[PDB]
């Protein structure tokens, strides 16, 4: 992208300067958090901040910053080359978009699926997933992850 | 602001945080990691109350009072059910892993972690299993270190790191193998660790000079004092225990030195208990050494003097304003000479000319932190007068108090402080013949001899106004530092020049009095600061009297046959060659001291006085204030053949006798009256304590705890028979526990901090009216002098350009938080800290002399062939030879001196 | 008896070019350090610390925060295997049981040709595909007990 006119100086014809970097962490889960992945981001041990003052006024530092997921990131540009009408047009629920859904863990076929907000978890689990495996009994289940 | 605590209506202050503004209302909130001085974070979790948003509210929620404002219109409750299970549960939390060791803990009976268990209520432990452990590392001949007993605070990173500007001590581990120091063995070098051992709220950091010789709190005898070791004047606690100084806990003056000393003053106090001291009054007839008591050494020596046509007095900065005084109405106003030389006294003069008579205002050391662009000339502040480099640092970090203020950011917050202001902070210039410990947040750092220093400050001062004199012959990158430091300094809304006598220079000070007077032309706040050398230096100068030299050309001529030396070593301020020459060619030598000197050999009479923990005076510290110290203990209650008296009351007691042929033992009170009687300068000295029959409601001030324990068998190896208290007569102190120490007592002096439930020196919270703010009733000590109407004029004395002549080496001064000390160096504890003596040289000097890094060379004053191992030092200018001030053999008088032969040998 | 070679000081200081702060340089100047020489010894803490002009504790507290920042020597290839919950379901115990009895060595130790240190990990974001490993930049995906033997004879 930087030597295919889209990232360094002058992008587009605008006039915006915009540099990406790509920061390779050492190893901690506690830097996913925002504050602490600033904090990380300064070369300081990844102990988070409290709120207020949040990370838009003072975040990195001290300067405004701003930070979202990757998947939020990459449902940007959809929204921005199909249009917002499309985007709240996707499905019929509360939560516009699509999200990556799926089901792991002894299940016949594990993986990553991209389903619309507000499919019911049995859709993943016997469509996608294919339900438990053979001679398995299902028991629980978590939604999102080792915290939910 | 207005808040609600359990249903009570209580007015706060909207800026401060919850915990600040309930703990000042006596409201008992349990903390660990929140500091008055540091700020607050948020990290042990102790401080939960229940906040509800409405009067009418039932559910609430937990919150943390040190992180939540206090807010016009909040219900928070303290002792709910949620909130001290909550707090119980952390107070549980912190002590899965806690060693079982408090009985042999330095830290048991002062607590804060002992205290906040309490006071949460408890006391059952229901978990069963392993607790973590961890190695120590040995942080230097001070500290000592117990990691195990760490609860994980974070209160000495920050203070170490945020506030002293440390850079060796730092958290380090993981989730919960958290440890807390340096990332290997080896001493902390910054000059303000001692703190440590009182931030921390745990036995990790303790005091080693006292754990030495250890005693619990309770059984430990306090006394308000002052301390001796240099001229900033810090309140401390001194405490003893059985006859011997044990340690020296910091006093809360929220006006002078709030929650932190240095090291010096923390850790030199070991030349208390030396065994070498003097006990008695000791007469020399021939060879032998006889043993008076206080009678018949009044009687002799009086008689002595009196047989004699012409006595002389030769005081010290290190005695107190009352004996200085005693000495000089014994000998009269024309023959008393301070101790320090002509060119000590002459730059003490000018900045005691420049403080009370300038026009410009000269801060207390809590007002220093407030300046916003600060410029040291020629002063080395953290080897000198460290605490004044302290409050310089906080200064420093007021832009980015300032700016995070911008932002609407509470000033409680102390993260979100230090991440808007990252690295932008107040301007600082230092000027010194090498580099500072201040150089990490200097914005300049001028490395130059202090004729070039000085001529710098007048450029600075012709840059400002016009009408100062101007210098000639200055470079344009030096020209382009200087306007940078102008465009700085005029800037400014509260500029601050500090400078002192300890430069060796008397236009360095000239500079810098031209500076504050150019900031006040353009109406600026300027404020200015003189650091002097010793801690009754300010006292002795405004007494005023003679050099040394000129006592020792009296006593040489013959004019004088009767010297009286008031606890002076003479070899700090004079040659040693003169000094002994002159005193053995003097028929009688009368020495009052408490340590035992190197001329004592030629004395005729020694009289054992009393040193600063066992006598009562005052003392007048760098900004002019008038401070009372009182005596912590009676050195004749254990020990009952020593008679060691203070000096004014030897003095006193000779001129007695020396008048009538009566012996009087005066009280403190009468010299005192006598002083602002003879000295209108000195008037402010009487209200900087009340008398001796001050009373809070008819008792007197507590000296010891009210747990003192050993009462009937700390003597009992003596005699059975337990004899009565000593009487203390001088102050409103009592030698005992009935007597009053409460935290709202209408008084000033506080001994000690205790508080029922607050053990710690956390229970300084409840001494105050508001918590890190003012003392209650007023802090201790007032200041001699007011700003002046008017001020002086510009000193046009500029000096000439540094030309390093040939053969001739000149003396740049060096000096040591740990060895620039009379009387601190003579701590056993600090041999094992003071630096060895080396000469600084520069590479191109040393090249062209031969010599590298290491090796040994002699060079030769007043017939002193002395050899000192070399050190290279790059920052030196060339023509001048580095030496340690106040080491071994090297006076203080020595800085800005010549140096002839200086030859490898 | 440590001093830093040129490659490594050029790659710190392309790297402090990145940021606005020395400082931000910390964690990939220790990553660099670590990558030539395996780890990251007494020495380099002082040295990075004089090399970005943050002090040394810093440096030090940086190094033992993160896991993969390695502060003791380790073997020639470490291998990794994940420990968390969805390789939990997918048996990653009998995973580490066969690299317990193939190195006889427990999980953190070294064994004594140094040729592997096992170490166990969070989760490797590889969960559909448990039980996962991570030998020294490969991971491998869909793991038996008698795949260990054949799988550990890449890596001499
Ligand atoms: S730090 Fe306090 S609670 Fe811990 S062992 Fe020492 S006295 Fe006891
Ligand atoms: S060593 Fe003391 S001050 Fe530091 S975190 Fe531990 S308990 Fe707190
Ligand atoms: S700064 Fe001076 S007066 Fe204060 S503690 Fe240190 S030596 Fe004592
Ligand atoms: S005092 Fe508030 S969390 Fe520590
Ligand atoms: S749980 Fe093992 S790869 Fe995610
Ligand atoms: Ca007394």
């Amino acid at each position: 992208a930087t030597e295919a006119g889209l990232l360094g100086k002058n992008i587009m014809g605008t006039g915006f300067d915009f540099e990406l970097f790509v920061h390779t962490g050492a190893g901690r889960y506690i830097c996913g958090e925002e504050t602490a992945l600033i904090n990380s981001l300064e070369g300081r041990r990844a102990n988070p901040r409290s709120k207020p003052p949040f990370p838009a006024t003072s975040g990195a530092w001290g300067k405004p910053t701003c930070v979202n997921n990757v998947e939020t990131l990459c449902n940007v540009p959809a929204i921005l080359a199909n249009g917002v009408e499309w985007y709240q047009n996707i499905s019929k629920s509360k939560d516009a978009g699509t999200k990556l859904m799926g089901f792991s863990g002894r299940v016949k076929n594990p993986g990553l699926w991209e389903l619309p907000f507000g499919t019911t978890a049995r859709e993943i689990l016997e469509d996608y997933a294919g339900g438990m495996r053979d001679g398995l009994k299902f028991k629980a289940w978590q939604p999102g992850g080792a915290g939910t | 602001a207005t808040i609600h605590v359990d249903g009570k209506e209580y007015e706060v202050n909207g800026a401060d945080n919850l915990l600040e503004a309930c703990l000042s209302l006596g409201l008992d909130i349990p903390y660990f990691c929140w500091h008055p001085a540091l700020g607050s974070v948020g990290a042990c979790r102790q401080c939960a109350v229940k906040q509800y948003q409405n009067a009418e509210d039932t559910r609430g929620r937990l919150v943390m009072s040190c992180m939540t404002p206090a807010s016009d219109g909040t219900f928070i409750s303290i002792d709910d059910e949620e909130a001290k299970q909550f707090r119980e549960s952390v107070v549980e939390w912190l002590m899965t892993n806690h060693p079982h060791d408090c009985p042999v803990c330095e830290e048991g009976g002062n607590c804060h972690l002992q205290d906040m268990t309490v006071m949460t209520g408890h006391s059952f432990r229901r978990y069963r299993f392993t607790k973590r452990t961890h190695r120590n590392q040995d942080l230097g001949p001070f500290i000592s270190h117990e990691m195990n007993r760490c609860i994980a605070c974070y209160r000495c990173v920050r203070y170490y790191k945020d506030y002293a500007g440390g850079t060796d001590l730092g958290v380090y581990g993981a989730h919960d193998n958290v440890y807390f120091g340096r990332p290997e063995d080896g001493t902390l070098e910054s000059e303000f660790s001692g703190n440590l051992v009182e931030i921390c709220p745990t036995g990790v950091f303790t005091d080693k000079t006292h754990s030495e010789r250890y005693n619990r709190k309770w059984d430990m005898q306090f006394a308000p004092s002052i301390c001796q070791q240099c001229s900033i004047g810090c309140n401390i606690s001194p405490g003893e225990r059985y006859g011997e100084l044990r340690r020296i806990e910091n006093r809360y003056n929220g006006t002078v030195n709030h929650y932190f000393l240095c090291d010096r003053g923390r850790f030199g106090y070991g030349y208390v208990n030396l065994k070498d001291r003097p006990r008695q009054p000791v007469q020399r007839r021939g060879d032998d050494f006889i043993t008076l008591n206080a009678e018949q050494a009044m009687q002799g020596a009086a008689d002595i003097l009196r047989q004699s046509k012409k006595v002389i007095g030769i005081g010290s900065p290190r005695a107190s304003v009352e004996s200085n005084f005693a000495l000089r109405e014994l000998v009269g106003e024309e023959n008393f000479y301070t101790g320090i030389a002509h060119g000590e006294q002459e730059r003490l003069q000018l900045a005691l000319k420049v403080l009370r008579e300038g026009g410009i205002y000269t801060p207390a050391l809590r007002e220093i932190e407030s300046y916003d662009a600060v410029l040291v000339l020629g002063e080395d502040v953290t080897q000198t007068g460290a605490r004044v480099a302290l409050a310089v640092r906080q200064a420093v970090k007021g832009k980015a108090r300032e700016m995070a203020a911008a932002q609407k950011v509470a000033d409680w917050q102390i993260a979100a402080i230090l991440n808007i202001g990252q690295r932008a902070k107040h301007p600082l210039f230092v000027t010194n013949v090498d580099d500072t410990r201040l150089d990490d947040i200097a914005a300049w750092t001028y490395r130059a001899p202090v004729e070039d220093q000085a001529r710098l400050g007048f450029a600075i001062a012709h840059a400002l106004d016009n009408s100062a004199p101007a210098v000639d012959g200055i470079e344009p990158e030096l020209q382009s530092k200087i306007d940078v430091i102008v465009q700085a300094l005029a800037g400014a809304k509260k500029p601050l020049i500090i400078s002192g006598t300890n430069a060796g220079s008397l236009e360095v000070i000239q500079a810098a009095a031209n500076v504050a007077k150019a900031l006040k032309g353009r109406g600026a706040d300027v404020g200015i600061t003189m650091i002097a050398r010793s801690v009754n230096s300010m006292g002795l100068g405004i007494m005023g009297g003679g050099s040394l030299e000129e006592a020792l050309t009296e006593l040489e001529t013959g004019r004088a046959d009767a010297v009286v030396v008031l606890e002076n070593d003479l070899h700090r301020h004079a040659s040693a060659t003169r000094v002994n020459a002159a005193l053995a060619k003097a028929p009688l030598v009368m020495v009052v001291d408490h340590q035992r000197t190197a001329i004592m050999e030629n004395a005729h009479l020694v009289l054992s006085a009393a040193s600063f923990a066992e006598s009562d005076g005052t003392v007048i510290n760098n900004e002019g204030r008038a401070q009372r110290f009182f005596q912590v203990y009676d050195p004749a209650y254990y020990d009952s053949k020593t008679v060691m008296l203070e000096s004014w009351r030897w003095l006193h007691s000779l001129h007695s006798t020396l008048l009538s042929r009566e012996v009087d033992w005066t009280q403190l009170d009468h010299v005192i009256d006598a002083v602002v009687a003879k000295i209108p300068e000195l008037a402010g000295i009487k209200d900087a304590a009340p008398d001796a029959t001050f009373r809070i409601r008819g008792q007197k001030l507590a000296r010891e705890p009210h747990r003192y324990s050993g009462r009937t068998a700390m003597r009992a190896n003596i005699s059975v028979h337990e004899p009565r208290q000593p009487q203390d007569i001088d102050t409103m102190f009592t030698f005992s526990m009935e007597g009053n120490n409460q935290p709202t007592a209408h008084r000033s002096q506080v001994p000690f901090a205790w508080a029922p439930g607050w053990n710690s020196p956390q229970a300084w919270n409840k001494f105050q009216d508001e918590v890190g703010g003012k003392l209650r009733f007023g802090d201790p000590g007032v200041r001699l002098f007011e700003t002046s109407e008017n001020g002086l004029d510009y000193f046009t004395s500029v000096p000439a350009r540094f030309q390093p002549q040939d053969g001739k080496w000149r003396i740049a001064p060096y000096y040591h938080l740990f060895g620039s000390d009379e009387l601190s160096q003579r701590a056993p504890v600090f041999q094992s800290r003071m630096p060895q003596p080396y000469i600084k040289l520069n590479p191109a000097d040393a090249a062209k002399l031969g010599v590298n890094a290491g090796t040994r060379v002699s060079f030769s004053y007043d017939g002193n062939t002395v050899t000192l191992p070399v050190e290279i030092a790059e920052g030196l200018t060339a023509g001048q030879v580095g030496l340690p001030m106040g080491m071994s053999g090297i006076a203080p008088v020595l800085a800005g001196a010549h140096l002839e032969d200086l030859k490898e040998a | 008896a440590f001093e830093l070679s040129a490659a490594e000081r050029e790659a710190i200081e392309h790297e402090m070019h990145h940021y606005e702060d020395p400082r931000a340089a910390s964690i990939e100047a220790l990553k660099i350090v670590q990558k030539q020489r395996g780890w990251v010894p007494d020495g380099a803490i002082h040295a990075i610390a004089d090399v970005l002009g943050i002090p040394a504790s810093d440096v030090e507290g940086v190094a033992t925060f993160y896991s993969q920042i390695f502060r003791q020597p380790v073997g020639r290839h470490v291998i990794r295997y994940c420990d968390s919950v969805v390789c939990h379901i997918n048996g990653y115990q009998g995973i580490q049981a066969a690299l317990e009895k193939k190195l006889n060595i427990k999980p953190g130790q070294t064994t004594f040709d140094g040729r592997f240190t096992l170490l166990p990990t969070c989760c490797l974001g590889n969960c559909d595909k448990g039980p996962n490993m991570m030998i020294d930049e490969d991971t491998h995906a869909h793991l038996t007990p008698e795949a260990i033997p054949e799988l550990l004879e890449r890596y001499k």
